[PDB]
């Protein structure tokens, strides 16, 4: 069941995957083979562990059982440009109306 | 190209330990984002180890090559 | 002037090797090695550099929770993803402040 | 036996972005602890490093090879 449930959500995420690095490809002309493709939707899927516990972490810390734009932007807190651009996403849905 | 609210949620909790835990409609939207920025980091950084090794192939060495760092810019 | 900094930068850099050359050496001990003045140095600078980024976490950490005053809560925020080192310093602080 | 306190101190504020940061003393006295525990994983893992290789000096490569799994472990 949880392991189905595993094998569904690695299929998806290599899917978005298969999708985000065809358009990095033609932008900048190279191919990317199926295993460095495969590769890296399997890194991506590790990487949510962690950020699904930091986030928790991250709101427990502000005494908020839900998840907000605030622990996400927090989550991108290391690169510079990196929360540049997700604040930016966070502000224009903030302004949704 | 994109990850699906859906997809996002089920993805975090599949690891979130507290039975309260629960992500706002933003947030999730942001999440999605951000992962799709991940993907497309990951493999414009690949990309550009295999073009500096004057290849416009991209093979799994490239991306392991990139990890490590990567890694340290998406803590 | 902007040379006050630097002169202090120099000062941390150089409290930092000391400290950094007196645990080097006890890991030296234990271990039966032997530490370069090379490795102590780079392993000083390693651990100068890095405290960029506890630093920037514990602040940027207690403002999440709408505090300006960095407490023991956001230190042992800066080990939860690892489980050992979270138990030593939560640990740590409870050894502490009791 | 480690690091003090107003080294500790002083190390942080280098850094801190926002002129109101401050740290209470218990977290100076933890970020220490914190602060050797790093130093003496770096030691640690290069000089595991070194021994691997049947080496009783560590030198800076060992250093080098340790740094990238080090920096994840405290990110």
């Amino acid at each position: 069941q949880r392991e189905l449930l595993i094998q569904r959500l690695r299929a998806a995420v290599h899917y978005t995957t298969g999708c985000l690095c065809q358009d990095v490809a033609e932008d900048k002309g190279v191919l990317f083979s199926k295993q460095t493709v495969a590769a890296i939707s399997e890194i991506t899927f590790r990487q949510c562990e962690n950020f699904a516990r930091d986030l928790e972490m991250f709101a427990r810390h502000a005494k908020r059982s839900t998840i907000t734009s605030e622990d996400v932007k927090l989550l991108a807190r290391r690169s510079n440009s990196l929360l540049k651009y997700i604040t930016q996403k966070s502000d224009e849905l903030a302004s949704s109306n | 190209g994109g990850f699906r609210k859906e997809t996002v949620e089920r993805l975090l909790r599949l690891h979130f330990r507290d039975g309260r835990t629960r992500v706002n409609g933003d947030a999730l939207l942001l999440m999605a984002e951000l992962l799709k920025v991940f993907v497309r980091e990951a493999a414009a950084r690949a990309a550009r180890q295999a073009q500096a090794e004057d290849l416009e192939k991209v093979d799994i060495e490239h991306v392991e090559k990139v990890l490590p760092q990567l890694l340290l810019d998406f803590v």
